[PDB]
């Protein structure tokens, strides 16, 4: 009662040359072999009908897949031993069905990989090899090192064959550290068919929504989150003629909205509070502010400031204080200069250990200059210059941990990150682009990115390395023309909208994934 | 027609030691920046004004500074001036300085309105930007030496208007994004400014550019025998004759007002006729395919009848004033409010301040005070308005005359409204410093006369260059001799 194609003693069989598993085994047999046999894979839910088995061993065969519960039926089963043999991938559940399995060993087929948890659901188990095996280190061995670890079985060593960088390493000599398995990326949710310059953010009602200017037909765009089977539907328009930055502020759950433009640019609005139409308030004096090419929100000591940036030369920058019925003029700054961008930050002057609030325009020709808050007389009164750079388009800042940096744009140069000191700021990184109209530093859930866009070629996205201390490249984003890049957070969702000056803007998703998984 | 041809600015930019300093300490960089402005603000005037510029040569100080620089652009502007006069002897049709300090001011530059072809008000002065910035600021500063303004009755009251809402105009502020183009407006006014006679000496077309030569670039350099705008424009004028900018044998000319079909069109054959009074018509010398240099009649010549006196090729009048300052509806006033006004020595007429009083005006320099015009808008063509209007009725045997006049600011020592320097007051009589003086007071230059008291010796009219232009059956440099039949 045993195969022609097996060599069987009373309870051993040994098979050589099979092509196909037999299902008939005598009754008394215990220990089953497979040497050399002609197996394409395992027979899928194999090994039925034959429950004697005790041990079962594969040497010198063939296999490409190792199917899910392919060793069910088998509730005697104690050594099984896999070994000598050329094999690519195994199922994860392979080894399920087994809770009697003691000694297995996998070892010298040549394993590059092994599925999460294969060794799950066999308690039982005793000794294990893995030995002689060449083993792509990578979070796959992660598990298996948590594996190594934590069970009781004894396992001989293992070493890493790969990557050429971690080479005869041991597997059970490593720990968390130089293992990233959690990767971030941007990949675009929507596209959208107006090109734009400034976007920007607000928060109401537990709503969020997103104010984009589109200079040429001059459209002023707000849209929200639609929470019905949609990314983003736009609600509301306000049309100016020739917008630049369009602003949104909101004081005592009141919302604001302040809009730019070449003619008759100055003007701030009101959205009442039903029929949500906004309405026009305020018209700022054509005569004083011409051509602003900004604007930026900030609130000092329980008062709201606002700030507009004038690229012309006759127009003064102006700072304008708000009372309760609205904005009026407060300072004035950079007389017949031409500013293309400010930025307001909060840092630590030396010896005070408080932060003091600043400023930070950048002019055409000149180099930048900061502002020190005097709160004795209510204005700015150190004026200084931060040296050795020049053609200045922009300044951004963000805050890591403690320290304060800021991240200046230049055109066609070298972009570069400073440190805030002391007294000045120090030289950080010099990062080269070519055509960059904007430095967006970005802090989303504890990663700090930073943007640097091109007209010509990709855009350079950068990552904060916490170790170096320095960005690092980390993804090319394609923008026809990008402005501006802002960071939108909607409930457990995390977007940034990337304007297009010469193209259709772009919405991109952030996505955060896990390799261990 | 004036307005069809195709004109030519000489252009010399003088870089001071900051510029120079700016780049490089270098002179080649300060060049090919200076030029590359140049080129820009070129491609702006070729398509818009149909006018080219032309850099025939440069200076650039290395040693130091000659003069005193100020914030001010107009002090800057007037120093420059004097040493260009003082000392400058180049051949140009204008002189600009590119300066490397930042002036304080609501303007990037200034340059003397209608001053193009003068050696006083030939130029003006830009501050330091970048290549696109400066190359607008150089734009607009030619602009007012060509004629053009950026405010008027019809653009503040909106009939004339920049087409562009995202980006400026040229005479407009300039904000980050620069303007591409002229207002319609303006080109109407550089019109009006060649139909008033001025800007003779832009018809020179130069043969000779400060930088190596080039093939189909619109010239005539060294090498090259001819030359048309493009190969592909060559077409319509050129192409039976320029090849490879060079002509065969049976081409003459390659292309320009005295040439047709690559054949010298006969001397005395009239290129362009006289736009005015002030204007000498010119007649093709069989030489050259480009009509002949533009000339004009002598300072001192009268236009317009007795009613004005010729400067650079255009009429100054009163009436001529009124219509500049307060528009074209505007009309001079009878005599009679000029005469009444002065006498009484009031804000409403007077013949000037000296110190926060008024004088009164001698009987002789009745027409040489406070400029009186009748109908008058609320707004003047150009500058602000200082102080308000002046409106003062005479009545005459039952006639009522409103003379309304107006103090019109564009430098703090230049005041519209007073009579311009040179504005005849009577036969043989000329206004200056609003006072009545001969013309012999005014040491006119004259041309070679034979036959004494005459002018080329009646035969012909003198020139601004001092060369006479002889009548027909006249030739000679002082047009003495006689044609073989009369
Ligand atoms: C033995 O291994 C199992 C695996 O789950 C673990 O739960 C248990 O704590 C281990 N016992 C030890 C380490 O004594
Ligand atoms: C706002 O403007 C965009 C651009 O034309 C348009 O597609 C959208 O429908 C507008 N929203 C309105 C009219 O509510
Ligand atoms: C001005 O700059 C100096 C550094 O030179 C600094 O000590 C001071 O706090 C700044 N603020 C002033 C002077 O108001
Ligand atoms: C034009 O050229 C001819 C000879 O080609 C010469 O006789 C005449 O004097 C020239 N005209 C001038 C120099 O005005
Ligand atoms: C006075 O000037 C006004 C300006 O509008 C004009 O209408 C009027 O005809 C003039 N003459 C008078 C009021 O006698
Ligand atoms: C006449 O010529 C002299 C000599 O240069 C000059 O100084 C003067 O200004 C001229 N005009 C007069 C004397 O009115
Ligand atoms: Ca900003
Ligand atoms: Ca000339
Ligand atoms: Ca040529
Ligand atoms: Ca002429």
């Amino acid at each position: 009662k045993c195969p022609a194609v097996c060599t069987c003693t009373k309870d051993n069989a040994l098979c050589e040359n099979a092509r196909s598993i037999p299902r008939t085994v005598p009754p008394d047999v215990i220990s089953l072999s497979f040497v050399r046999s002609g197996f394409t894979e395992i027979s899928e839910g194999s090994f039925l009908f034959t429950p004697s088995l005790q041990l079962l061993l594969f040497t010198s065969n063939s296999f490409d897949v190792i199917s899910d519960d392919a060793f069910i039926g088998l509730p005697h089963l104690e050594y099984l031993f896999i070994e000598n043999n050329n094999i690519k991938s195994i199922s994860r559940h392979t080894f399920r069905g087994l809770k009697s399995l003691i000694h297995l060993s996998l070892a010298n087929n040549n394993l590059q990989t092994l599925p999460k948890d294969i060794f799950k659901g066999l308690d039982s188990l005793t000794n294990v090899d893995l030995r002689g095996n060449s083993f792509n280190c990578d979070c796959k061995l992660k598990w298996l090192v948590e594996w190594l670890g934590h069970t009781n079985a004894t396992v001989e060593d293992i070493y890493c064959e790969g990557p050429p960088e971690y080479k005869k390493r041991k597997i059970n000599s490593l720990s968390s550290k130089d293992f990233d398995c959690i990767i971030t990326e941007f990949a675009k949710s929507q596209d959208l068919p107006y090109q734009s310059l400034s976007i920007d953010t607000f928060s109401y009602l537990n709503d969020e929504y997103v104010v984009i200017a589109q200079p040429f037909t001059g459209k002023c765009i707000f849209l929200e989150w639609d929470h019905v089977e949609k990314t983003f539907r736009n609600y509301d328009n306000i049309t100016g003629t020739s917008t630049v930055v369009c602003k949104p502020i909101v004081i005592e759950t009141q919302l604001y909205v302040i809009v730019a433009q070449l003619f008759g640019g100055s003007h701030i609005y009101k959205r009442d509070s039903f029929a949500n139409k906004f309405i026009k308030i305020q018209d700022i004096e054509i005569l004083k502010i011409r051509k602003p090419n900004d604007i930026e929100t900030f609130k000092i000591e329980n008062n709201w400031y606002f700030v507009v940036a004038d690229s012309s030369k006759a127009g003064f920058t102006t700072i304008y204080k708000w009372n309760g019925n609205g904005f009026y003029s407060h300072q004035s700054l950079h007389a017949w200069y031409r500013d293309t961008d400010v930025e307001y930050l909060e840092i630590v002057r030396t010896p005070q250990t408080l932060r003091t609030p600043h400023l930070i325009l950048s002019s055409s020709s000149q180099r930048p200059v900061i502002y020190q808050w005097n709160k004795a007389t209510q204005l700015f009164t150190n004026q200084t210059d931060i040296p050795n750079m020049e053609d200045v388009y922009a300044v951004k800042h963000f805050s890591v941990k403690g320290d304060v940096y800021i991240c200046l744009t230049r055109f066609i140069g070298d972009s570069k990150v400073m440190k805030w000191g002391g007294s000045s700021f120090q030289d950080i990184q010099r990062m080269p682009s070519r055509g960059s109209m904007v430095f967006q530093p970005l802090q989303i859930n504890n990663y700090q990115y930073a943007i640097l866009g091109s007209d010509y070629s990709f855009t350079q996205v950068y990552n904060w390395d916490a170790e170096k201390a320095k960005f690092v490249k980390f993804q090319e984003l394609n923008v026809q023309a990008p402005r501006s890049f802002t960071h939108v957070s909607i409930n457990k969702r995390n977007f940034l909208f990337a304007s297009s000056f010469k193209g259709n803007t772009q919405i991109y998703k952030h996505v955060i994934v896990d390799l261990s998984a | 027609n004036v307005e069809e041809e195709t004109k030519y600015i000489e252009l010399m930019i003088v870089n001071d030691h900051l510029m120079f300093k700016k780049h490089r300490l270098s002179v080649v960089h300060t060049n090919t920046y200076a030029k590359s402005v140049v080129n820009m603000a070129d491609l702006i005037y070729k398509d818009q004004l149909k006018t080219r510029i032309v850099l025939v040569a440069m200076e650039t100080w290395a040693t130091d500074n000659k003069f005193a620089i100020s914030e001010n652009p107009l002090i800057t502007l007037r120093e420059f001036m004097k040493y260009r006069r003082d000392f400058i002897k180049e051949k140009s049709d204008a002189v600009h300085l590119f300066s490397g300090s930042q002036f304080e001011s609501s303007r990037s530059g200034a340059a003397y309105i209608g001053g193009i072809c003068s050696l006083l008000k030939g130029g003006g002065v830009n501050e330091f930007g970048k290549t696109d910035l400066m190359a607008v600021t150089l734009a607009q500063s030619l602009a007012h030496n060509i004629g053009i303004i950026s405010d008027k009755r019809k653009l503040a009251s909106g009939e004339c208007k920049c087409e562009d809402t995202w980006s400026g105009c040229i005479m407009g502020d300039t904000g980050y994004y620069l303007p591409k183009k002229f207002t319609q407006c303006n080109i109407e006014e550089y019109h009006d400014f060649l139909n008033s006679g001025g800007g003779a000496c832009l018809f020179n077309k130069p043969s000779k550019l400060l930088d190596p030569p080039e093939c189909g670039n619109g010239f005539i350099e060294t090498g090259e025998e001819c030359d048309c705008g493009t190969p592909a424009e060559c077409v319509l004028e050129g192409a039976e004759c320029c090849k490879k900018c060079t002509l065969t044998q049976d081409s003459q000319c390659s292309d320009g007002l005295c040439c047709k079909k690559c054949k010298f069109q006969p001397m005395g054959t009239v290129c362009r006729e006289a736009v005015n009074d002030c204007d000498i018509r010119e007649t093709c010398s069989g030489n050259s395919s480009q009509c002949a240099p533009n000339i004009h009649k002598m300072d001192g010549y009268s236009c317009d009848g007795v009613q004005g006196i010729c400067f650079g090729g255009r009429c100054k009048t009163r009436d001529r004033q009124c219509k500049y300052i307060w528009g074209q509806k505007v009309t001079a006033s009878d005599k009679y409010c000029y005469e009444k006004l002065n006498i009484e020595g009031t804000e409403k007429g007077n013949c000037g301040k000296d110190k926060d009083t008024w004088i009164q005006c001698n009987k002789r320099d009745v027409l040489c005070g406070y400029l009186l015009c009748t109908n008058i808008g609320n707004i003047p063509r150009l500058g602000e308005l200082d102080g308000e209007i002046t409106s003062t009725l005479v009545v005459q045997q039952g006639r009522t005359l409103n003379c309304s006049g107006g103090h019109v600011k564009l430098e703090e020592d230049v005041d519209l409204g007073y009579v311009e320097d040179g504005t005849p007051c009577g036969p043989q009589m000329m206004c200056l410093e609003h006072r009545c003086l001969p013309v012999a007071s005014f040491n006119f230059s004259t041309c070679l006369s034979s036959k004494e008291g005459t002018i080329c010796s009646g035969n012909g009219v003198c020139s601004n260059e001092l060369k006479c232009v002889c009548n027909r059956h006249w030739i000679g440099s002082d047009c003495n001799t006689y044609f073989p039949h009369n």
